[PDB]
């Protein structure tokens, strides 16, 4: 399901082998042209897509470019070199942007960004002031 | 001394048990000892027959080496020579080594490495006589080798023919 | 010996032997994966 | 003992080092007492030498233009024949010596206790094994107590030769003859 | 008889016959005893060219010249024993029936693999040496011949061979 | 702290050639390092000041054997 | 499948200046300081993939894959406390009803009131 | 008709197949190259490469260096040229320290810590014997005269 | 083999082997035939293009020292030149062998170009069929400007120097 | 990694969210502002640091706050 792309010297290296990898699936409507992230065109099969990338970054572009196709299926992984998979994008079946119930907020400060100590006041303690 | 000596080519009948007084296979293992052996001894029959060849003999029809002497002719001698003995000692010993990853044997196995005049027979009791003879002609041809070369340096150390000294 | 051969003595030691140890030992500490 | 604490103390300060059997080890007296040993030969012989004016222009320098700047001591006073030629013996036995550290064979003694090569627990057993003051009385011939016994012995030597060359203001070759009986000059 | 026999150039080419001279095995083994008949003659002839014209000569013989000069000026009475004691042995060659060509183990006096050879690989080896040295001595007595008639040294790099006998 | 430097386990585990470069160039801002109270601060600072005057001493007694060696005072 | 696999690595948070491991681990649980190629017949490290008769490309072969039934298999995975909560706020066999009928994309994708209207159907 | 194609036949990998990379000759050089080679030790990949390498680096060093004009030049050229292996050497002795470590090799594969030590060896012997060699080789260049 | 192979057939003269010397060939010894052809060919173009710039004086090696006279500058040119070209060559042909034995080796395909195309394509064989065809021009060539030079003296163009 | 905080006067606009190359971000319910909604920074691990976010915000002063940290592979970008 990968497809039409001749290859390119823009591809994933060893990390891919031996660190981290990344894949984005997603279906298209129709064969159409689309730009890869790794420089080159590509052209989309008709029905389900797969795509490898060194970064999730990479795959994140082709997906902002995806909705430009309006093409909102796509799911983003990483897989390990043992062949483990995590399911990363949209996380929870929602995109980000859209506010979800169930969700819960991590790192915010009960506070206006002024109120934070100062470093001063926690020398030695191995916190931030962010942190603290 | 190490045991695999036991089981090993090389007692004879004028030592007919294992002479290793000073206990040195306890330090070089007896494969490689035994290889060594017969490197040195095989050169040093070459040597020996060198030693004295071109003086007894006769050298070549050449200016390039004007003395008899076997230690003043290495200097004398071009180094174009000494670059081609090298490599065609390195060829030998390419050729040592491919044989024996072909399963061939320069050290008295079955398959000989070099048996260019085919006399290797096909009888272990034949195969162990020659083995016997050829590293009894081995250690004399050392023993002889190191003695030119001591006389040689030192005269009167080894008994050697004053024609060929 | 003298001490006056001492520069083309030391020269050598300190700006040759002495930096590519130096170097050497810095890299193989900077490799180390569990110094501590 | 002191020296069990003094070589555990050393250990304890500099690990990574006496890993590989350097400083106050068993392999560093083995190691030194045979570098020891072979120099007493060369220091015998450099002696002879110097008696016999067996080395050829001694007291001529050598020439500026055809070894460059790097044979200069001052300025353009170059190096004596002597010196290079000692050196260049010395650098014979140095490049035996580079070969054997860097490519050691599997039975060799290897400089440094290696865990990978096949010598490392041979090595260790040894080196365990000697140790202590007066040498084995009962090990001798060509043994590791006897090699241990006379590398000591040629590095007191060595200690001894400098120190009284030194006290008595004379050349550590004269010394050497003077304690032969004058046998070289 | 094909590319199993002794002599094919390689295993990948086997029976090198570009004018297609070995249809069958009586063609191949007529060509055979052929090819070993000049090529036990070619060393012969090859070894005696060197060595005559690098000046040797036989007790009786030392005016003559060399080279093929040596059947324009030996007159008739000496060329002519060559031919009887050739006749003679022609005559005396048998080659034993149900083996290779040129095998005359069949001969009167004794004749075959001696000591040479215990095993079917040895005597194969050393048939192979007797052949290749046969395909190239009948090279060298060609070229020998025809660099001597050209400029006069059949040794195009040196005149005469300087042999080193120290007995 | 298990790499270099072991004084900051941030830069210890960085995988590229910066973790080099900081840390040689955080070695000296003893505050920063992990885990560092106000008291060894203050004795590694003393005994580098130590260190430094051991420095200084040297550099003088070498300026002055060069000029007893080989100059012309 | 463990969930904590890319958590379970050998990333040490910091006590400052550091985020520490996310929702999914701040680095990969494999080493990626690995060796270079390897002669003919030999592989550089565990699962190295063999260059055959090229061992200098070794690397540019691909060892890690995903298959698509092992992304819906880690997809379902990692969105079942997502879905677990869907069915917790409309509210077994109903959350059965309601991936099968419409799919499981668009019932994490639905609200509760909407899967409310499409279980009025059956 | 199309001599470029994606590496592997995998059109997301950093390479193409071209015939720089995959041709039949690039392919018969690099798996017959010792550092490739199949069969060898690793001590006899270190010396092969060794020699290869010593012979040649005599030559600048003989020819371009500082006593290129003295009589003992060629012996001035050998001795640097013994210096830059033992360079090299130190080089790949700490480089197999870091990327191996220094605990016991569980194989015999080239990249592990005894095979690299094996290797590094083999490379010092052969790249000072080939110095040696070329030193003796150009102490005497024939003309090819007959 | 002959309803095999399709490079080096071409118009006029078709399949041309007139006297009958790949009848009863084996595939081996074919193989060896279009090898030995194709060798030839390069190798005598190479020798006309050399040729052909000795013989017009740009050869501006050794200061243009060497004789114009292709046949004089093979003799005028020492003898390491020639033991470093037959031996850079025999290397060459040491790593050939290697590719020869390579399964799918398509006789005379030193650069493996099989990995990317075959001969069912229609351009490929047309090119291939372009370099047969000068290599067999280049080998008559070569021939007879060796011909030309040895027994008629000239070195150089006879044939279109006469037309201008 | 790097550290991210979104402060009380975030205004819920979902603009940082849309900002962000590498998802970091997302937009949970909250009752501190009229829309409903706050942003929240649960996936740290992937933000390479590149402010985005903060360009994007509209509060003053801002309501994300990107600290850069502890570097590792996916911080600094890389493909290698
Ligand atoms: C360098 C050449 C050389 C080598 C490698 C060997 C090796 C061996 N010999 Mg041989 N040997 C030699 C020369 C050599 N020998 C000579 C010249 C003679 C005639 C005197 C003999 C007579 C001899 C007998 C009678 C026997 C051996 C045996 C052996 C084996 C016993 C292990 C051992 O410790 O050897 C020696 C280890 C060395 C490292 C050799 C070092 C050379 C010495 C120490 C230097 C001093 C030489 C002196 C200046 C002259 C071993 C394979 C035994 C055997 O074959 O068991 C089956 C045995 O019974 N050897
Ligand atoms: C130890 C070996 C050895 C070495 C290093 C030398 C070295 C030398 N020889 Mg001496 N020589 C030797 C043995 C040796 N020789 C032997 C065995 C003979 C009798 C054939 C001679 C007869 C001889 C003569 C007449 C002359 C020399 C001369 C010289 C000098 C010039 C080189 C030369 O042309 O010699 C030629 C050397 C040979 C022909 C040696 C034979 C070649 C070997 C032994 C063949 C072995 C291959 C074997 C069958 C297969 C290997 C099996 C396996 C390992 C693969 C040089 C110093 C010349 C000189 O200047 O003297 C003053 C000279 O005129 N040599
Ligand atoms: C191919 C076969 C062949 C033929 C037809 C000849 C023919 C000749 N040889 Mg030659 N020769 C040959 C091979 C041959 N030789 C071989 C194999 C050797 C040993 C190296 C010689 C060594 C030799 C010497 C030293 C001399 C000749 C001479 C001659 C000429 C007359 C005397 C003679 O018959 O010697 C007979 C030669 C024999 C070898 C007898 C062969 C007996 C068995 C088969 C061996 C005559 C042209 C003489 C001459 O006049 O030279 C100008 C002369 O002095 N030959
Ligand atoms: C080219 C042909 C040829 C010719 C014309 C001769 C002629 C001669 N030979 Mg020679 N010889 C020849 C080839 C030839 N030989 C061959 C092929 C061999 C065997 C290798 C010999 C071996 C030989 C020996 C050993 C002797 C002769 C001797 C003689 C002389 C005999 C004495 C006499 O008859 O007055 C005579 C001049 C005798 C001689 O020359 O004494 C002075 C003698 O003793 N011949
Ligand atoms: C970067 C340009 C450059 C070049 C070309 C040179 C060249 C030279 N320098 Mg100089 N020099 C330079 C910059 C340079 N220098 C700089 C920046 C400084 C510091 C200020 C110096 C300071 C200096 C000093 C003090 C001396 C020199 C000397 C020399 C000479 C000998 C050097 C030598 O033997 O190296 C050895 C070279 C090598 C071991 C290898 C060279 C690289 C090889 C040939 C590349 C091969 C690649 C190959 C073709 C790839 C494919 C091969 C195949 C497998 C496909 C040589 C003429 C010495 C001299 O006496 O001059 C006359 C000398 O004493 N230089
Ligand atoms: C590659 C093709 C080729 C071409 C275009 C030429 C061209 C020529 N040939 Mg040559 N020729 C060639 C190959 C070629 N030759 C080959 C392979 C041979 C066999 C060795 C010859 C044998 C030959 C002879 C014997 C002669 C020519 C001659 C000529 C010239 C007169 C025209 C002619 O004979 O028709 C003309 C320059 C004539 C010539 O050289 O005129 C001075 C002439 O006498 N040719
Ligand atoms: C006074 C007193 O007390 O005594 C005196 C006596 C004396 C003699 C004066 C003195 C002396 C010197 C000594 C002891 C000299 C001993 C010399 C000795 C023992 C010399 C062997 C040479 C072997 C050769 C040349 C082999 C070539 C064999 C070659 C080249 C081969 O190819 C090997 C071969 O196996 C294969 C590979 C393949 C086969 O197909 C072919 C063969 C079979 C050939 C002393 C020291 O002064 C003491
Ligand atoms: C009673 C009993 O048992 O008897 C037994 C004993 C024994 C000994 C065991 C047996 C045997 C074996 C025998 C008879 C072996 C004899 C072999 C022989 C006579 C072999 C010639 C080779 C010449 C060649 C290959 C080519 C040369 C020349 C070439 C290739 C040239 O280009 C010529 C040349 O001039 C030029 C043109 C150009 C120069 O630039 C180069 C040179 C100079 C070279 C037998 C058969 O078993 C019989
Ligand atoms: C069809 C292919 C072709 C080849 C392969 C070829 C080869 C050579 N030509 Mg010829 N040639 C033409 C065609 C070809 N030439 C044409 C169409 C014309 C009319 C303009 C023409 C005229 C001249 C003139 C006036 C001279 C000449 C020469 C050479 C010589 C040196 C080559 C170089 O170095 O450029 C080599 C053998 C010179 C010469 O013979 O010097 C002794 C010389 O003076 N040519
Ligand atoms: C390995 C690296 C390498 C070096 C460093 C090198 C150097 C020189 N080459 Mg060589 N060369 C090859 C490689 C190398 N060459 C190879 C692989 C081949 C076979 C394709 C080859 C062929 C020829 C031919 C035909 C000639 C030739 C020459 C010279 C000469 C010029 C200076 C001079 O000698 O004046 C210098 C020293 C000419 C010559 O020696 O003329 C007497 C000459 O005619 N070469
Ligand atoms: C008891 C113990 C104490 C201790 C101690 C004391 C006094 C220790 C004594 C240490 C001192 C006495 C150790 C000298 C060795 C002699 C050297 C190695 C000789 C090398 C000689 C060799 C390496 C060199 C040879 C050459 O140079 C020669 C000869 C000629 C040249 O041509 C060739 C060569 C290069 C080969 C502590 C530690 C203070 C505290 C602890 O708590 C208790
Ligand atoms: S700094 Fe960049 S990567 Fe990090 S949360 Fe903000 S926009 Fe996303
Ligand atoms: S942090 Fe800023 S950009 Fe993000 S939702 Fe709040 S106000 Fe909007």
């Amino acid at each position: 399901p990968f497809p039409t792309f001749g290859g390119s010297t823009g591809g994933w290296l060893r990390a891919a082998e031996v660190e981290e990898k990344y894949a984005i699936t997603w279906t298209s409507t129709k064969e159409q042209i689309f730009e890869m992230p790794t420089g080159g065109a590509a052209i989309m099969r008709n029905g389900e897509n797969l795509l490898y990338l060194a970064r999730k970054e990479q795959c994140l572009a082709l997906s902002t470019q995806l909705r430009t196709f309006k093409i909102n299926d796509y799911k983003i992984y990483r897989i390990f070199p043992s062949g483990e998979v995590q399911y990363l994008h949209p996380k929870d079946g929602v995109f980000p942007e859209k506010v979800n119930p169930g969700r819960t907020s991590v790192n915010s400060r009960g506070f206006s960004i002024g109120k934070n100590p100062n470093p001063a006041s926690i020398k030695f303690s191995g916190i931030t002031t962010y942190e603290s | 001394y190490a045991s695999e000596l036991d089981s090993m080519t090389g007692t004879g009948i004028e030592s007919p048990k294992v002479f290793d007084p000073l206990n040195l296979s306890d330090y070089v293992p007896v494969d490689w000892a035994r290889r060594a052996e017969l490197s040195n001894g095989r050169s040093a029959m070459l040597a020996t027959v060198g030693w004295f060849f071109p003086k007894v003999f006769g050298t070549f029809d050449s200016t390039d080496v004007t003395t008899t002497d076997p230690i003043d002719a290495i200097m004398q001698a071009d180094p174009q020579w000494w670059a081609q003995w090298i490599l065609i000692c390195g060829v030998f010993e390419t050729w040592k080594y491919k044989k024996e990853m072909e399963g061939k044997s320069f050290l008295g196995g079955a398959d000989p490495a070099v048996d260019y005049l085919k006399l290797w027979p096909a009888d272990a009791a034949a195969q162990e006589e020659m083995k016997t003879k050829e590293l009894k002609n081995a250690r004399l041809a050392m023993i002889g080798i190191a003695g030119f070369a001591a006389n040689h340096f030192i005269p009167g150390s080894c008994p050697v023919p004053d024609f060929i000294a | 010996m003298a001490a006056s051969f001492l520069p083309s003595i030391l020269v050598p030691l300190v700006g040759l032997i002495f930096p590519a140890f130096s170097m050497a030992l810095f890299f193989l500490y900077v490799q180390t994966d569990d110094i501590a | 003992s002191v020296f069990d604490d003094a070589v555990k103390d050393w250990a304890e300060e500099y690990p990574q080092f006496a890993a590989w059997g350097w400083g106050p080890s068993v392999q560093a007296e083995i190691w030194n007492g045979r570098h020891a040993m072979f120099g007493w030969v060369v220091m015998c012989a450099c002696a002879y030498a110097k008696g016999h004016g067996l080395i050829p222009d001694a007291d001529q320098t050598l020439d500026l233009k055809e070894w460059g700047t790097l044979a200069t001591i001052s300025g353009k006073n170059t190096i004596t024949n002597e010196r290079a030629i000692i050196l260049i013996a010395n650098v014979h036995a140095l490049m035996v010596g580079l070969a054997a550290t860097i490519s050691p064979n599997s039975f060799a003694d290897t400089l440094l206790l290696d865990p990978n090569h096949p010598m490392y627990e041979w090595q260790m057993e040894r080196n365990s094994k000697l140790g202590g003051v007066m040498p084995n009385l009962g090990k001798m011939g060509v043994t590791p107590e006897a090699e241990l016994a006379n590398g000591r012995m040629a590095m007191m030597g060595i200690i001894t030769c400098i120190a009284y060359s030194g006290i008595q203001g004379q050349s550590m070759i004269d010394t050497i003859n003077e304690w032969v009986g004058g046998a070289y000059f | 008889d094909f590319s199993g026999e002794i002599g094919a150039a390689n295993a990948e080419l086997g029976c090198w016959d570009p004018l297609n001279f070995c249809t069958d095995q009586a063609s191949f083994d007529k060509m055979r005893y052929a090819e070993l008949k000049h090529g036990r003659v070619a060393q012969l002839a090859a070894w005696g060219y060197a060595t005559t014209w690098s000046g040797a000569r036989f007790p009786g013989c030392e005016d003559f010249p060399a080279g093929h000069e040596a059947v324009l000026k030996i007159g008739t009475e000496n060329l002519i024993p060559v031919l009887v004691v050739a006749g003679a042995l022609e005559t005396l060659w048998k080659q034993k029936e149900g083996s290779f060509p040129g095998d005359f183990s069949a001969t009167s006096f004794p004749v075959g693999f001696g000591p040479f050879a215990k095993t079917e690989a040895d005597m194969i080896d050393l048939r192979t040496k007797e052949l290749n040295n046969g395909r190239a001595a009948m090279m060298g007595i060609l070229g020998m011949i025809v660099h001597e008639q050209i400029d006069g040294k059949p040794f195009i790099f040196f005149d005469k061979f300087e042999i080193y006998a120290p007995f | 702290a298990t790499k270099f430097p072991k004084f900051s386990q941030a830069l210890a585990q960085d995988p590229a050639t910066r973790r080099i470069w900081y840390g040689i160039a955080t070695a000296h801002d003893l505050e920063a390092h992990d885990g560092m109270t106000e008291e060894n601060l203050y004795q590694k600072i003393f005994a580098s000041h130590f260190g430094h005057l051991a420095i200084i001493f040297l550099w003088t007694s070498g300026n002055l054997f060069h000029v007893a060696w080989q100059g012309n005072f | 499948v463990d969930l904590d696999y890319g958590m379970k690595n050998s990333y040490v948070p910091a006590t400052g200046g550091d985020g520490g491991q996310g929702q999914f681990g701040a680095q990969s649980p494999n080493d990626w300081r690995v060796a270079g190629t390897s002669p003919v017949g030999e592989t550089s490290y565990a699962g190295a993939a063999d260059g055959g008769e090229e061992p200098w490309f070794a690397e540019a072969i691909s060892t890690v894959s995903l298959d698509l039934q092992k992304a819906d298999e880690t997809l379902k995975a990692f969105t079942k406390d997502a879905a677990a909560f869907k069915i917790e706020e409309f509210a077994d066999a109903a959350m059965e009803e309601l991936v099968g009928k419409l799919g499981y994309s668009k019932f994490l994708e639905m609200s509760t009131k909407q899967l409310m209207k499409t279980w009025g159907t059956l | 008709a199309n001599f470029i194609k994606p590496y592997n036949d995998d059109p997301f990998v950093g390479h193409l197949a071209t015939p720089i990379t995959s041709s039949s000759l690039t392919r018969a050089l690099l798996k017959n190259l010792p550092a490739y080679r199949f069969g060898l030790t690793p001590l006899l990949r270190g010396l092969e490469i060794g020699l290869a390498h010593g012979y040649f680096l005599i030559g600048p060093f003989a020819q371009l260096g500082p006593l290129r004009n003295s009589d003992i030049g060629l012996l001035a050229g050998f001795l640097s040229t013994i210096g830059l292996i033992l360079i090299l050497t130190l080089g790949l002795t700490i480089y197999g320290a870091a990327a191996f470590g220094q605990e016991k090799s569980n194989g015999s594969e080239l990249q592990t810590k005894k095979s690299w030590d094996q290797f590094k060896g083999g490379f010092f012997v052969g790249a000072c014997g080939s110095a040696g060699f070329a030193f003796i080789c150009l102490s005497s260049i024939p003309t090819f005269a007959l | 083999w002959r309803d095999e192979v399709v490079v080096g057939i071409t118009a006029p003269v078709g399949f041309f082997d007139p006297l009958g010397l790949s009848k009863g060939k084996d595939d081996a010894t074919m193989a060896y035939y279009r090898e030995a052809e194709l060798k030839n060919g390069r190798v005598a173009m190479a020798a006309c293009l050399g040729w052909y710039l000795n013989a017009g004086g740009v050869h501006p090696a050794f200061n243009s020292e060497l004789s114009n006279d292709p046949l004089k500058a093979m003799v005028e040119l020492p003898a390491v030149g020639w033991l470093q070209f037959v031996l850079g060559c025999g290397a060459i042909e040491w790593l050939g062998q290697q590719i020869k034995e390579r399964p799918g080796y398509v006789p005379g395909d030193l650069l493996g170009a099989s990995y990317w195309v075959d001969n069912s394509d229609e351009g490929w064989v047309m090119y291939q069929n372009k370099e047969l065809n000068n290599g067999r021009l280049a080998m008559l060539a070569i021939v007879g400007m060796v011909y030309q030079d040895v027994f008629v003296g000239d070195y150089g163009d006879m044939m279109y120097k006469q037309l201008v | 990694s790097h550290t991210v905080k979104i402060y009380d006067t975030c205004i819920g606009c979902t603009q940082c969210v849309r900002a962000c190359p590498t998802d970091v971000l997302e937009m949970v319910p909250w009752d501190g502002c009229k829309s409903g909604q706050i942003a929240s920074s649960p996936r740290v691990e992937d933000c390479v640091g590149c402010k985005r976010c903060e360009t994007a915000c509209p509060t003053d002063f801002l309501s994300v706050r990107v600290y850069l940290g502890a570097e590792t592979t996916r911080s600094l970008g890389l493909a290698y």
